[PDB]
RNA sequence: ACCAAACCGAUGCAAACUCCGAAUACCCAGAAGUGCCGAGCAUGGGAGACACACGGCGGGUGCUAACGUCCGUCGUGAAA
RNA sequence: UCCUAAAGAGUAACGGAGGAGUACGAAGGUGCGCUCAGACCGGUCGGAAAUCGGUCGCAGAGUAUAAAGGCAAAAGCGCG
RNA sequence: UGCUUGACGAUCAUAGAGCGUUGGAACCACCUGAUCCCUUCCCGAACUCAGAAGUGAAACGACGCAUCGCCGAUGGUAGUGUGGGGUCUCCCCAUGUGAGAGUAGGUCAUCGUCAAGCUC
């Protein structure tokens, strides 16, 4: 006997270290051994299923039954359900979805590595597309000249924003090596899911977005970067180089682990 | 030392150039620790005379951005080649409570009456000046008196031979090297 | 002494830059000794010509270490 | 140390040609104790199957035996089948293939999965 | 909104991407007067032109 | 003359001398120096006619630094001679000067004694050179 | 009492030197309008040309001389 | 082969600098194993240096051949 | 919902170099003699084999400690597309773009899958 060395309780201790065991034992796969077309068995739930006295997988209390991964998708941060090609559900969705956990075997795997399921576009998603963001500069014309530069209110926005002949916006193009930015966190998730030199690179990894957006905000460069355009809302005009080598710079620092995010969410959801 | 200063909320090379032939001004910056750069124009007139005095280099001046006041020392002078005169300052805050390294001049006061002049051949040659500084703010050294009156003949002045008063350290000294100071050579 | 006698010109470069569609057999790099080294989907032949093996877009992306330039094609 | 970048540096020549080639690698780790053995699929970071000694059925104080490395390898087979893997390539990890690995190998052959 | 643009500078001595961008604006001789549609990419043009172009909204 | 004991080739296009001289414009171990404000460039028989001028003036001491060491080759055909037959010979080494770059320094003398010598220096020069202290 | 590798510190210069590095120029994809009503491509009939000159911006040679000579890129004349 | 050649190709001069009109039956193919140059200390006739041991190295060596571009999956070295 | 450790990876100096205390619970080499395979341009250290009679330091393993290296702002400057000028081998103006170096300072990195140990 060695005295265990952990921040946890003694009972804490146990529950984690059988939870663990438990895990390893019950639950020998997860998203990595389905391809596309790998045929492997689940062990659904007692839902449709009868409960078997005897058992022959390890831990098993449900039958199991035979079918085709189409391919993965992510319900969590740790968390992943696999795509059948078998179309029941017990629902009226056009494909089952079925938590890896349950997989007790495989009996063939298809050609290349795991593949993520392409869930077909919703209106949502057309509509937050990452080209759908507004493109150019949008100033307000209050006074006579007609703006041709792009320029901070500079205290206009605080002594007169109600009395005006009319509001007119004109649209001022940028150059062509900038990127005019609206919304800082909505271009940042966009970005590092369709920009081409992070596309596939984080399918593995889950980004703190809220911190690394924060972060750009702290860097003095987007600083610099920073127009007032309107009254309520801080725009960006910043060079595609510099704001690609701050990206690059900061982002790998800003990963964390999938299991404690997913274990927030329990802990959150529970609560 | 006392500066007024402006805003100059207008960046770029055409609006840099602008100032300096139009209203006679010199673009500037205030970045320090724990607030963020801020740019400043100011007067090429009332720059000369900072720069004129001897001591203004290693010196906390003063800055009246608007109604603003904050203690500003200056470690950078931006010059033109080619004529001659100020550019762009580029100076930095002062906090209370921070190691602030800066340059600090030498004067080298007793060379009168020195053993290898009045003895030897006489010639005193001033290889390094304005010498680094590492101190907090709350001491400034103005200058560091460097007496070369008992120096023979053919010896040389090291860095570590002079001392810094009072809690000031040298960077130089800090890393792996001793730079010569002065040295007392025979005429040719 | 007398110095005139240059070369031909081998007509060298890089094509299809990072944002292509190739066929599969196209020629990415005519190069000269290796500034881009050999992606996913390319061969690297005999005097170190980059060619495509698959469809897909160039990419140009710098990966692992020593900061080498990799041609990669992605199926996009 | 000195052996092992000297082996990591022999290894590596086979494990990046199984990477250009998208095959399923069947890696192996010798011990002067005991031998470890993994299935990992075609993105060298992402492990399928894996048989080793420490398993709470296997471990008996003799392991480390060319016997035991035989016992490894036909224990691996059948996990790798349990994935349904099959077409996979044999990365020795820069061990010179001749003793416990070669016995591990042919193990992994009679274990009903084909190289 | 619209914006109308006047041609006060012959089309003669230019470049070929400037008598080009003109052409594309739709001017056809000085002092000729058009309404186009003020779009991120018809304004472009313009900025390019902007010496050969009276701007008088 | 100054000028390399070896050189990696024998001949030098004839280039252009643009922009000015940020690097080399700040007097570093005299007290005294000799910065020119014109751009041009010195045949290194200028370099020796002024250093002879600055060493005579002084005759009792002090240092002198020589900033600028010429290193581009410039050729000269000779006469009688018709164009387009190679490439002439290299006759004497250059020295390229851009405004603002340090000529001389000078240190241990008096604050006008050497105001006076670099006059003497100046005239032997094709450039508008002024006068500037150490700072 | 000369000289002197090596190392440290300060300080300058290279078309055939780079720890770096633009602006422009180039390619590919998506769009509104314009194109004198077509701008592109391919197959055929007919050709003419293959001594070029000067201006600006970048270079080689020349003496960063020549309305000098050879190039890259635009304009004019040639042919207004 | 480099520059001139102006950060895609190409681009002239009786413009600046260099080489080729071959070699290998292993100097090719495969499997398995190993580091280079250079500095210092010690070690008998060698001595700044030959062959040997150790450390510091972190490719500043080497490429059959001129220069340019690459070579720790070494493209360099040895054995069947 | 912990700590330790092995394997393969994401990314390649903000991930590196250098400076202590340490790990017995499996590995990590070391070791008995090299008998049985295998090995030495000669060597049981490289390589291999029967483990653990021994060993926890040299060795490595992570785990402390910001001197060096690396990263690097803002601002200005150099340069430059378009148009017009001057004292036109060079520079200026309007507009757009805009380096390199230097300049407070962080860091003993941040993550993915499998496997094992500590409590039971
Ligand atoms: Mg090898
Ligand atoms: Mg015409
Ligand atoms: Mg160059
Ligand atoms: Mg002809
Ligand atoms: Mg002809
Ligand atoms: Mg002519
Ligand atoms: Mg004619
Ligand atoms: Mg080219
Ligand atoms: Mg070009
Ligand atoms: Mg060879």
């Amino acid at each position: 006997y060695r005295e265990p060395v952990t921040r946890l309780t003694k009972e804490k201790l146990e529950w984690v270290i059988s939870r663990r065991k438990e895990r390893k034992a019950e639950q020998p796969f997860g998203r990595a051994h389905f391809p596309a077309g790998t045929r492997a068995i689940f062990e659904s739930c007692s839902l449709r299923y009868l409960d078997e006295n005897e058992r022959v997988y390890p831990g098993q209390r449900y039958e199991t039954f035979e079918a085709t991964v189409l391919g993965v998708v992510a319900n969590g941060h740790n968390s992943y359900v696999a795509i059948l090609d078998m179309p029941c559900d017990l629902t009226e969705s056009r494909n089952k979805a079925i938590n890896v956990s349950w997989c007790r075997g495989i009996v063939s795997r298809g050609e290349g590595n795991f593949t993520w399921f392409k869930e077909e576009s919703t209106e949502y998603d057309r509509n937050h597309g990452w080209n759908i963001r507004e493109k150019h500069p949008t100033v307000r014309w209050a006074e006579g000249p007609r703006p041709t530069k792009v320029r901070s209110l500079t205290w206009a926005e605080e002594f007169d924003y109600n009395r005006a002949v009319d509001p007119v916006y004109i649209e001022i193009n940028k150059h062509h090596s900038q990127y005019y930015i609206t919304d800082m966190r909505s271009f940042v998730m966009f970005t590092l899911r369709e920009h081409p030199a992070y596309a596939n690179s984080f399918k593995d990894h889950l980004h703190k977005l809220d911190k690394l957006v924060m972060a750009l905000y702290s860097d003095p460069t987007i600083k610099a970067a920073e127009v007032k355009l309107s009254r309520y809302s801080v725009s960006w005009l910043i060079s595609k180089k510099k704001f690609h080598k701050v990206l690059q710079r900061l982002l790998p620092f800003y990963k964390t682990s999938r299991r404690k995010a997913q274990e927030e969410d329990d802990k959150a959801i529970s609560e | 030392f006392i500066l007024n200063a402006q805003v100059r909320s207008d960046l770029g090379k055409g609006a840099s150039r602008r100032l300096r032939r139009n209203a006679g001004l010199v673009p500037a910056v205030v970045y320090g620790g724990d607030k963020e750069p801020q740019s400043v124009t100011l007067e090429l007139r009332e720059i000369a005379k900072l720069l004129e005095n001897e001591a203004a280099f290693s010196h906390v001046i003063a800055l009246n951005v608007g109604g603003a006041k904050e203690t500003v020392l200056i470690k950078a002078l931006q010059r033109h080649p080619a004529k001659g005169f100020v550019m762009h300052a580029d100076f930095l805050r002062v906090v209370a409570d921070h190691k602030l390294t800066a340059h600090v001049p030498l004067h080298f006061i007793n060379e009168e009456v020195a053993v290898g002049v009045k003895q030897a051949g006489g010639e005193i040659s001033h290889t390094i000046s304005e010498v680094e500084v590492s101190c907090l703010p709350k001491d400034l050294p103005e200058f560091i008196e460097v007496d070369m009156a008992k120096v023979e003949l053919g010896q040389i002045v090291h860095l570590s031979d002079l001392k810094a008063p009072k809690g000031v350290e040298l960077v130089q000294l800090a890393h792996g090297n001793d730079l010569a100071v002065a040295n007392i050579h025979a005429s040719r | 002494t007398r110095n005139g006698r240059d070369s031909e010109s081998k007509r060298l470069g890089v094509k299809l830059f990072g944002g292509q569609a190739v066929k599969a057999g196209n020629i990415l790099v005519r190069q000269r000794g290796t500034k881009f080294h050999a992606g996913y989907g390319v061969g690297l032949g005999k005097d170190h010509t980059l060619f495509a093996k698959v469809d897909g877009v160039v990419k140009f992306e710098t990966k692992g270490a020593f900061g080498r330039k990799y041609v990669s094609i992605v199926a996009a | 140390s000195v052996k092992k970048e000297t082996r990591l540096r022999r290894a590596r020549k086979a494990r990046l040609k199984m990477r250009e080639l998208e095959t399923v690698r069947l890696c192996v780790y010798r011990s002067s104790q005991h031998i470890y053995a993994q299935v990992i699929a075609a993105d060298g970071g992402k492990v399928l199957a894996s048989a080793s000694t420490l398993d709470k059925d296997l471990r008996e104080g003799a392991t480390g035996n060319i016997d035991a490395a035989k016992k490894v390898g036909q224990l691996v087979a059948e996990r790798a089948k349990a994935a349904g893997v099959t077409q996979v390539a044999f990365d020795r990890s820069g061990f010179k293939y001749h003793g416990r690995v070669k016995a591990l190998a042919d193990a992994a052959r009679e274990g009903g999965l084909e190289f | 909104a619209t914006v109308k643009v006047t041609l006060v500078k012959s089309l003669n001595g230019r470049l070929a991407n400037h008598k080009a961008c003109v052409k594309g604006l739709g001017l056809r001789r000085i002092n000729h007067t058009v309404e186009v549609q003020d779009t991120p990419e018809n304004r472009g043009m313009i900025n390019k032109a902007y010496y050969l172009l009276r701007v008088e909204g | 003359m100054l000028q390399p004991k070896r050189t990696k080739f024998r001949k030098q296009m004839t280039g252009h001398n643009r922009g000015l001289a940020h690097r080399g414009s700040k007097v570093s171990f005299g007290e005294y120096a000799l910065k020119a404000t014109s751009r041009g460039r010195l045949t290194a028989r200028q370099i020796e006619s002024a250093r002879r001028a600055l060493t005579r003036h002084v005759k009792r001491g002090g240092k002198i630094w020589i900033r600028v060491f010429p290193d581009k080759p410039v050729t000269k055909k000779p006469l009688e001679v018709r164009m387009g037959k190679g490439k002439g010979g290299v006759e004497y080494w250059v020295a390229q000067i851009q405004p603002g770059k340090v000529l001389y320094e000078i240190e241990g003398v008096s604050e006008e004694l050497a105001r006076e010598a670099f006059a003497l220096a100046a005239a032997k020069l094709p450039l508008a050179t002024s006068f500037v202290k150490r700072t």
